[PDB]
RNA sequence: AGGGUU
């Protein structure tokens, strides 16, 4: 009934249909019963409805209390849930018309609590659970928060057992007055508002009771309906999210504990079902982590180890009090030591023998259960009662100890578990046992662990995929031995394997500190492969694999079938290369080894080793480490997972000392603006802006809302210092003079040439101040110029404050260093770290910088020699940095001090007459005009000489350190003032950097919205704390959250967990104030309109507005941009020759034909790049390029043929864009992908798509409403330039109405050009 | 190599420096292992330091090192409980620990003191084995 | 992909 839902849409609510039939309630009723319910909530049906804008155009705007029904409520929730599944804005229509949302919300609550199997089915109530989960996860929306407040505030505690409430009020006496105040205010309520309030206050506690009864209805072994399982799963998901967010946790945690839900769940039949309850069990483990999380519910602070111990001690103590006073049969047990009594074992020993009635009575004295009336039997199971008391009082290991026992490699028990390692096929219909990234985290440990686990799971999934690819290729067959029918590049048969070291555990740990093994392979392979295997280096991670093949020899493998059964997968273990052995038995001027056998010494995960050994010793399990028969290596650039996890673990272990003005914002709570410079207590009043402003006019124009007062009236005297107040809109500007640097005018400093806008100035100003500076920089708004100006200003204002620069890509680093080179920054203070093709004019790597220092030292020591001789000092020996230092103090400073004593303690003539360095500067002095002038000229000469000796003193280290590595260490730890690297490198090298004693004061980042959350956090901690506090003074982040996010290989982790969300993006969402750059300078204003709607006030720079090059039309094309409709070609639109390898022959051929048309017009083929949203189409366009252009002299090649995602930060003059899709919109619905796609062109953008499909997409409307304002048929001018954008053309305009007509035209045009011309490349 | 030892004496003359010194001793530790025992006699930074001392005690078969390690753990109620657990697990001798707990369990007012005393009495109470 | 004195 796809024609049914669509026809309804067209009639009643579809977009781009002028007139619709009026609202009819029966449409909602019919669609819900016959389309949604009857199809068993089929995802494709729900998608069609959602995409057709059912919620925005029919459901909500026609919703009222009078028309509300079951079908109406459910339909709204289905649409909202689907929007979350598709990661599009879910709440906008409610925000537009908020009036009836409170009524709607209250009735969602009623429906959720409705009797099981009653009016609402269990699936329908699962849908409601998920919807409510989205609500609780969306408290940033005022409309939602105002409804949810009453469900989760202190008054919810009226759902507590009366004894537990009193216990809590006694525990926190200050709570009682607030409790009383609530009871008083309740009196002022009318009877219905009171009843509504009480129902809301009891909702979550009552929801728990509903869950518990659903859970209990699950049989142990008999068949169970999946709807019960999924309800229970979604319920625990809700519990986790409520518990992992402080505002929802604050009061609800006590409620959850009072209900004893967790004990119910661990004793349940469902967890005991190994297959059915597996996901439920994993969700349960997550919930347990949070119900016992180490945080104070009221203060929100993390609990110390002492506080934890006290909590545990106090519980035992109160249990012993009750034991002593009221238990005789167990009276002897009470007398037990608290520690002995506390272990699980001791507690079972003491309380296990007791009757159900006695245990119930014990629990009642702890306010855990109601009193058991005299002579009554308890209704609770003994195992419940026992587990209740035991679990509550047993010793717990801390969160840190728990983390420190985790292996860093995935095993075969993890790699194929799709509850925690989902495939890319994950629809989003079920939930996963995964952490979620949104806005807030409980503590730093919570924050770090969520990122740890999310990073861990994706890497494990990738490893599993790699293993499947390489192990399948090896074709493991039975021979009871294994024979490999194939070979693999990335995996080899193991010839020998031996554990060679199991070291003793460190104090406080139960695992070996180090496990090593020797693994031998036989490189009977192609020399290319032999070289790659010998290319393995220290810290490279490999996987050790055990297969016991299931198939006879010759049996075909099917990749579609379950991998584990196919090859007989038994074990997977990770390892880390220490080094390859040489023929002297040494772990590796690398040698040339002989033969084809190679042995590698590797590290095994010590925690995994202990667990396996324990399993072997205790349970007779076979020794895993005697079974490996395959070893697999990976691509180094895709194989950093283990190092990153270790770094995260180290960060968790350390005290994580981040700036106190950052901690709360990082965790996402508290005032998002509290780190803004205007709110920093150490805000600096006066700043030297140096070369930031080109003139006093530029400066005045840079501060629109301020009154500028200059300390000097003469306009000819107007670098600038600016003083900021603390009338209060007044800036005091002081012009000053750069100190003379010597008699060589070329040694005057380089200067900034960029006339920064007032907005760019606000960014630069903020970056110079202490605190958090966030800059949102739309395409081409000058992010890089802002960055280097901030860096330059910090460099000059705060010499020996060191700046750390972190980017995502090496391209951004190339751009920064390029612009840095044009500014007044000494290259000896620059350093670039990396694990690369040199793209800058100078080499800023450790290698390049060591070499510069060495070469500069030589030149400077020669200057000292020349100075020596000019002074008539004898001595033929050359100087070292050491003797140069002696020379400066003894020969130079002495002469200068004597000189200053004469002329600065007074004629113009005596400035020159007594100047001690005439001969040295003969190659270059005094003007004899005034004293002040010549004196400063003399001063500048001394500064020139002093700079020589300052550098030589810095360079002495290269005389004390011979090796290039030690020399590079000196530059990194001491000499450089600006140190740059990628976030990737920073993550890998943090351990080494901290060990070196790396220090820095300021961090600047670019591409910030492209960097993963945890890889943004790590660069904050590349150093040790200073006197107990972070040394970090500034944090500048520059990025664009309206462009593409960090890349997540498996998009299931984005769909469920929002793992792609950068820290930058989270901070913007949290509400951290941003500086939004508002004037782009790389593309036509006309093209800028296609994306500037997305940003705050994004306009254009003057040169874009005024330069001819932006108003000159594109030859042979009427419009500078067009959207071109492309219907079917030979009955096909989009095609899929391989699964998900989306293509569109009609579009591809048209694009190539246009490219050919342009080349035949004389376009620079290199100035054209071709983009598409799918890799399948990319290869197809390339295919057609080679098969149609081929060996054509008149037709070149486009600079690139690639995807939009691979063209981030890149551009060309002309972009040819293919959107490919005809059936569904696909991932272009992500507006960020849209914005990037709309902004890759400087001068020309031509898009080929099924226009109708994308027009219907609500999120894409602001772009496509502009694109469809122009014809959808390509307007060409084939006889054409100096024609301007607006002027009517002096040639014929022909309209190409389709691709075949174009391919015809281009053929005829070319056959006319082959006859009339002849070009000649060979 | 000697210089590190010289530095250790300087550390001995004197928290982070204590960490550097304890790491210097744990770097491996003969008579030095017993000396760590001196560190247990003086101070332990965290259960982990105490755990390392316990490991040294485990490493040396003779009883006194283990007794010292247990004492280090105590220095209150939690430490005493840990010592009691060690005694329960330890079958080596009842004398050293006997007196320890006696004076250690003289800071308790009630029930557990009488009950605790009874438990101690219970713990106290071929050929010899038959007798 | 890393450097030094009886």
């Amino acid at each position: 009934n796809a024609e049914f839902v669509t026809q309804l849409a067209c009639k009643y609510w579809a977009p781009h249909i002028k007139k619709k039939s009026p609202f009819d309630i029966k449409v909602i009723e019919d669609i819900y019963e016959k389309e949604i319910v009857k199809s068993r909530f089929a995802i494709r049906k729900i998608m069609l409805l959602e995409f057709s804008q059912y919620l925005e155009n029919y459901l909500w705007m026609n919703y009222s209390p009078e028309v509300s029904s079951k079908a109406y409520l459910m339909s709204i929730c289905c649409m909202v849930n689907e929007k979350f599944r598709e990661n599009v804005p879910a709440w906008e229509i409610f925000k537009k018309k908020p009036d009836h949302f409170p009524f709607f919300f209250k009735h969602i609550l009623k429906a959720a609590l409705a009797e099981t199997d009653g009016e609402f089915s269990l699936h329908e109530q699962t849908v409601l659970l998920l919807f409510l989960d989205h609500c609780f996860n969306s408290l940033e929306v005022d409309l939602i928060r105002s409804q949810v407040q009453q469900l989760i505030s202190l008054p919810m505690w009226m759902g507590l057992q009366l004894a537990r409430l009193e216990l809590e009020l006694k525990k926190t006496p200050k709570l009682r007055k607030f409790w009383n105040l609530i009871k008083k205010n309740d009196e002022k309520m009318d009877p219905e508002a009171r009843e509504q309030a009480y129902q809301e206050r009891r909702f979550l506690s009552q929801l728990i009771q509903k869950f518990i009864s659903v859970l209990k209805s699950v049989p142990l072994s008999e068949p169970v309906t999946m709807d019960k399982v999924h309800y229970c799963e979604r319920f625990i998901e809700l519990m986790i999210d409520l518990e992992a967010l402080l505002p929802t946790r604050r009061w609800f945690n006590t409620i959850l504990d009072d209900s004893h839900l967790l004990v119910h769940c661990y004793l349940s039949n469902l967890v005991r079902r190994e297959e059915d309850g597996h996901l439920f069990s994993q969700l349960l483990d997550m919930l347990k982590f949070y119900t016992g999380f180490e945080i104070n519910d009221q203060t929100g602070n993390a609990l110390t180890e002492n506080e934890m111990t006290t909590i545990h001690y106090d519980r035992i103590t109160s249990l012993q009090r009750a034991a002593f006073a009221h238990f005789p049969e167990l009276y002897d047990f009470a007398l037990s030591n608290v520690a002995e009594v506390d272990t699980r074992e001791s507690l079972v020993k003491f309380f296990g023998p007791l009757s159900s009635n006695t245990l119930h009575q014990v629990a009642s004295y702890l306010c855990l259960l109601p009193t058991l009336p005299k002579n009554e039997d308890t209704t609770f199971d003994k195992e419940f009662l026992l587990e209740l008391l035991v679990s509550r009082h047993e010793r717990r290991i801390s969160q840190i100890q728990q983390l420190n026992q985790m292996p860093l490699y995935p095993t075969e028990k993890i790699i194929w578990d799709e509850n925690i390692v989902p495939t890319e096929y994950y629809s989003g219909e079920g939930c996963l046992a995964l952490p979620k990234l949104n806005l807030q985290f409980l503590t730093l440990h919570d924050y770090l662990l969520r990122n740890f686990n999310l990073f861990r799971l994706e890497s494990t999934y990738e490893i599993r995929q790699d293993i499947e690819d390489s192990v399948s290729r090896m074709k493991p067959w039975q021979s009871g031995g294994v024979v490999f029918g194939g070979w693999a590049r990335m995996a080899q048969p193991i010839v020998a394997f031996t554990v060679v070291e199991v070291a003793k555990p460190n104090i406080g740990e139960n695992w070996p500190t180090r496990v090593r093994a020797d693994v031998t392979i036989n490189l009977n392979v192609r020399d290319h492969i032999k070289d790659e295997w010998e290319g393995l280096r220290k810290h490279d991670v490999c996987f050790l694999i055990t297969v016991r093949p299931t198939k006879p020899y010759g049996t075909k493998f099917d990749r579609r079938r379950p991998f584990i059964e196919q090859v007989g997968l038994v074990y997977v273990r990770g390892c880390e290369i220490q080094g390859m052995l040489d023929d002297k038995g040494r772990v590796i001027p690398r040698p040339n080894l002989r033969g084809e056998s190679r042995t590698f010494r590797v590290f095994l995960d010590p925690n995994q080793y202990q667990q396996d050994m324990t399993n072997t010793i205790q349970n007779g399990a076979e020794d895993v480490y005697e079974t490996f028969n395959i070893i697999m290596r990976r691509k180094p650039k895709e194989n950093n997972f283990k190092a990153v996890l270790e770094t995260i673990r180290n960060l968790m272990n350390t005290d994580c000392v981040v700036p106190d003005w950052l901690h709360d914002i990082i965790l996402g709570y508290g005032d998002p603006s509290s780190a803004h410079y205007s709110k920093m207590p150490n805000q600096i009043a006066t700043l030297d802006f140096n070369d930031t402003f080109l003139s006093i006019e530029h400066l005045k124009a840079s501060f629109p809302g301020h009154n500028v007062k200059v300390t000097v009236e003469d306009p000819a005297l107007q670098p600038f210092r600016i003083t900021f107040p603390v009338e209060a809109k007044t800036l005091i500007v002081e012009p000053h003079v750069i100190p003379n640097r010597g008699p060589y005018p070329y040694n005057q400093p380089k200067r900034n040439t960029i006339q920064f806008t007032h907005t760019q100035i606000e960014a630069i100003r903020a970056g110079m101040q202490p605190g958090l500076t966030m800059v949102v920089g739309p395409p081409g708004t000058g992010k890089t110029d802002v960055a280097v100006q901030i860096i330059s200003n910090i460099y000059h204002n705060f010499p020996e404050q060191r700046t750390l620069i972190v980017t995502h890509s090496n391209q951004a680093l190339n751009q920064l260093f390029e612009k840095i080179m044009a500014l007044d920054i000494d290259e000896r203070h620059l350093l670039r770290l990396g694990h690369e093709e040199l793209e800058t004019e100078k080499d800023f790597s450790r290698y390049g910088r060591v070499n510069y220092v060495l070469a500069r030292r030589i030149e400077l020591l020669e200057e000292v020699k020349r100075l020596q001789k000019s002074l008539g000092v004898p001595g033929d020996a050359s100087y070292t940095c050491e003797t140069a230092g002696y020379f400066f103090l003894y020969q130079v400073m002495s002469r200068w001090e004597e000189y200053i004593s004469k002329v600065k303690n007074p004629d113009v003539t005596e400035v020159s007459t007594f100047f001690p360095f005439h001969e040295y500067f003969a190659n270059a002095i005094f003007k004899g005009r005034s004293y002040e002038e010549d004196m400063e000229i003399a001063e500048g000469c001394f500064r020139h000489i002093k700079k020589i000796f300052t550098q030589l003193e810095e360079f002495r280290a290269s005389e004390l350190l011979r090796s290039g590595l030690d020399r590079s260490k000196y530059l990194l730890v001491k000499e450089a003032k600006i140190i740059a690297m990628t976030c990737t490198h920073a993550a890998l090298k943090r351990h080494d950097l901290v060990k070196l004693g790396f220090k820095y004061d300021n961090i600047l980042m670019e591409e910030a919205a492209q960097i993963l959350e945890i890889e943004t956090f790590i660069p904050l901690l590349l150093q040790n704390p200073q006197d107990g506090f972070s040394r970090l003074k500034r944090w500048i982040m520059i990025g664009d959250h309206h462009q593409l996010p960090p890349v997540i290989k498996n998009m299931a982790f984005q769909k469920y967990s929002n793992m792609e969300q950068s820290l930058f993006t989270r901070f913007v969402r949290v509400g951290v104030p941003t500086v939004d750059l508002d004037a782009q300078g790389r593309a036509r204003a006309s093209l800028c309109n296609l994306y500037n709607w997305r940003y705050k006030n994004l306009g254009n720079l003057p040169h874009v507005q005024l330069l001819p090059e932006f108003s000159t039309a594109n030859a042979g094309l009427l419009y500078d941009f067009q959207l071109i409709n492309v219907e079917d070609f030979q009955g096909v639109g989009e095609s899929e020759p391989n699964p998900y390898f989306y293509q569109n022959l009609g579009e591809a051929e048209y694009v190539v034909a246009l490219f050919m048309y342009m080349c035949l017009l004389g376009y620079p083929a290199d100035k054209i790049s071709i983009l598409t949203t799918y890799n399948g189409q990319k290869h197809l366009i390339r295919d057609i390029i080679n098969r149609r252009c081929g060996n054509n002299p008149l037709i070149g090649r486009p600079n690139k043929v690639t995807t939009v995602d691979r063209f981030q930060g890149q551009q060309n003059d002309y972009i040819l864009l293919s959107l490919v899709r005809t059936r569904a919109v696909g991932h272009l619905r992500d507006v960020r992908r849209l914005v990037v796609a709309m902004s890759r062109a400087r001068l020309g953008l031509y898009i080929f798509a099924r226009v109708s499909l994308f027009q219907n997409c609500f999120e894409l409307t602001p772009a496509f409403s502009q694109l469809t304002a122009r014809p959808l048929h390509l307007h060409i001018i084939p006889t054409e330039t100096t024609r301007k954008n607006g002027e009517r053309p002096s040639h014929e305009v022909q309209i190409i109405k389709n691709m075949p007509q174009m391919a015809n035209f281009v053929y005829n045009m070319y056959m006319h050009l082959i006859q009339t011309t002849h070009h000649y490349h060979q | 190599v000697m210089t590190v030892r010289d530095f250790t004496q300087v550390f001995d003359s004197y928290e982070e420096s204590m960490i550097a010194a304890k790491m210097e001793t744990a770097s491996e530790e003969e008579e030095d292992d017993v000396d760590l025992e001196l560190r247990l006699a003086r101070f332990e930074q965290l259960i982990s330091r105490r755990p390392l001392l316990l490991n040294s005690v485990l490493l040396r078969q003779n009883p006194h090192h283990v007794h010292e390690w247990h004492k280090r753990v105590a220095l209150g109620r939690p430490r005493e409980i840990i010592n009691t657990y060690t005694e329960a697990v330890q079958t080596v001798d009842p004398f050293k620990a006997t007196g320890k707990p006696h004076t250690l369990w003289v800071a308790f007012a009630k029930f557990y003191e009488d009950n605790g005393q009874l438990d101690d009495a219970r713990v106290i109470l071929k050929v010899n084995f038959k007798q």
